DNA sequence: GATCATATTGTCCAGACAGT
DNA sequence: ACTGTCTGGACTGGTCGGCGCTATGATC
């Protein structure tokens, strides 16, 4: 692969419903949402995403 | 292979450009201090190019 | 990168009807009955007439003097 | 040789056969005398010296 | 050609052929075994390199006639037998 | 409608190969490299600060040349791989950085200097190479089925191996048995 | 002490002096490569 | 433009050792 | 007296050939 801004992933995955971790702490029902081993947030149904 | 990633030429190639990189900028910076210490302030900003 | 003269097996000249195989091959004729309508009746003979691969013209633009 | 047919029915094929670099004009190597390390005074290492 | 004895006893002559290779060899060894006065009759090469054309015979008579006079008479065959497969060829060509 | 045959798969397949060739990760990645790696490394490193009262030096754009070397009487000429070979020298391009002078915390006017010359990749988008049919490589004394990708160095061909490392900022969790621990390691 | 060289690109001949020389080129074509032409004495070639 | 001092200070096995 | 910890060390032989590398800043 050649790589790509990160920025433009990350407000792609935000725009497409993923909750930021900031706004919502996990929680074991909850799908954890990694883009590059990072954190960014958490989604409940990380099948449908 | 998830865990692994292969460093192209490309990556290989920018730190090495950095490491020369920096190395010009510090000779290049006591070139300019030297330069000031000797010749003196009137022909350092009589011509800055 | 030239066609052999002889085969290396037993000697039979093939190099005289090697340009031929090659221009009635390119038409579209089978390569098998093109080697039995020029004599090559051996298949060693035949092995080195199938199996070469002409390269000397593009070692010919490289000038050496 | 003896001109006889042979009493085993022989497998005989077009094989795609290589020749490598490993040749017995590069690999030969006879030392009698010669030069010899400074330090040492001992023989040299390798066919070129 | 040259001939090279190696060893000669009452009835056995060993000798070298310079010059020569298999296809001669072979073809005196298997005329001297027509012979019924010839006891043993055989060839080899001692190196296919540096003896290669210098096979080494051993003929054994049974005392009644000396080894080289059975040599001659197998080379005498030879020549006899060429002849007369020259002649056959040079009628059938034409 | 019947299955695919693996004749078709193959077409495919050979399509692919002849799209992007042998030598694609060589090739992206120099060009990668080539068109924002060199800014980046500019941009982390910022600008130099001397030891002049109210001085700096700010670090604008860069920019690499044509591949082209300079004789020894003077002249500057177009370099070429070959040339670079037979000669011993180095396939490389004159590197061009702007530099914006501040005084008194203004900036001056920008004055663009030469600050060294990189080795550019076989058949890569700062090569001669880029873009020519097989006639011009065959004028040029290069092979047409040559792939590229390495650099020339004092006329001797070097190729760059892919090193297979761990994930940079991942973390990574296993059990020593002998130890008797658990260890999770990063590499940042 | 002059010699008579073949350049490499244009094919040209080309002649200099090797020991004062101030640059190796060729006056035609500017290539700094050149080739030493094959002498013309004959010499024996054993077939094979 | 030529010279001259100076140039920085990879796991595992076995033996010795603080700690309890 | 045991037990986990710190430190030192050695890492199969030969052969083939290649490819770099062995100064620099400041007067006079
Ligand atoms: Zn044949
Ligand atoms: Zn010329």
């Amino acid at each position: 692969t050649t790589g790509i801004p990160e920025r433009e992933v990350r407000e792609y995955l935000m725009k497409m419903g993923v909750v930021p971790i900031e706004e919502r702490r996990p929680a074991p029902g909850l799908y954890r949402v990694y883009l590059n081993g990072v954190l960014i947030g958490t989604v409940e149904d990380g099948r449908k995403l | 292979y998830a865990n692994k990633r292969l460093k192209l030429a490309g990556d290989l190639l920018k730190d090495l450009f950095r490491v020369a990189f920096g190395q010009l900028v510090k000779d290049m910076q006591y070139q300019m201090t030297k330069t000031y210490q000797r010749k003196g302030e009137r022909y350092t900003f009589e011509n800055i190019q | 990168m030239i066609v052999p003269v002889r085969c290396f097996t037993c000697g039979k000249v093939l190099a005289d009807k090697y340009y031929e195989f090659k221009k009635r091959v390119e038409a579209g004729e089978d390569p098998g009955k093109v080697l039995d309508d020029l004599g090559v009746e051996r298949y060693c003979c035949r092995r080195t007439l199938l199996s070469h691969v002409e390269l000397i013209d593009q070692v010919m633009v490289y000038k050496v003097y | 040789i003896t001109g006889r047919r042979l009493e085993a029915d022989i497998f005989i094929g077009v094989i795609y056969y290589q020749r490598l670099h490993h040749m017995v004009a590069d690999k030969m190597h006879a030392r009698s005398r010669g030069p010899v390390q400074v330090l040492t005074k001992q023989p040299t290492e390798g066919r070129a010296r | 050609m040259r001939i090279e004895v190696i060893r000669r006893e009452e009835n056995l002559l060993e000798f070298y052929l310079e010059g020569e290779d298999h296809t001669f060899a072979n073809l005196l060894t298997e005329t001297l075994h027509e012979n019924e006065h010839v006891t043993f009759a055989g060839y080899t090469i001692e190196h296919p390199i540096t003896m290669a054309r210098k096979p080494r015979f051993k003929v054994v008579t049974d005392g009644k006639i000396t080894p080289e006079k059975a040599l001659e008479e197998a080379a005498q065959k030879i020549f006899d037998r060429a002849r007369e497969v020259l002649e056959a060829w040079k009628a059938a060509i034409e | 409608e019947p299955t695919l045959t693996p004749d078709e798969l193959w077409l495919v397949m050979e399509s692919y190969w002849k799209e992007k060739g042998f030598v694609r990760q060589h090739l992206d990645s120099y060009n990668a490299f080539i068109d924002h790696g060199l800014q980046d490394v500019v941009n982390e490193f910022g600008e130099v600060v001397p030891d002049i009262p109210n001085f700096k030096v700010k670090f604008g754009k860069i920019r690499i040349g044509q591949p082209e070397f300079q004789e020894a009487q003077g002249q500057r000429r177009p370099l070429y791989p070959m040339d670079a070979r037979i000669r011993n020298l180095t396939y490389s391009a004159p590197l061009y950085l702007e530099m914006i002078p501040v005084v008194n915390g203004i900036e001056q006017e920008p004055v663009e200097v030469r600050i060294g010359e990189l080795p550019i990749m076989l058949k890569s988008k700062a090569c001669r190479l880029y873009g020519l049919s097989d006639e011009e490589l065959i004028k040029l004394g290069e092979d047409p089925k040559d792939p590229g990708g390495y650099f020339i160095i004092n006329g001797s061909e070097r190729v760059i191996v892919s090193i297979e490392d761990l994930a940079p900022n991942k973390t990574l969790v296993e059990r020593d048995e002998r130890q008797n621990k658990v260890v999770a390691k990063v590499f940042s | 002490a002059t010699a008579v060289y073949r350049c490499a690109k244009c094919g040209k001949e080309v002649e200099l002096d090797l020991a004062t020389a101030r640059e190796v080129r060729c006056p035609y074509c500017g290539s700094k490569i050149l080739y030493k032409p094959r002498p013309r004495v004959a010499r024996r070639v054993k077939a094979i």
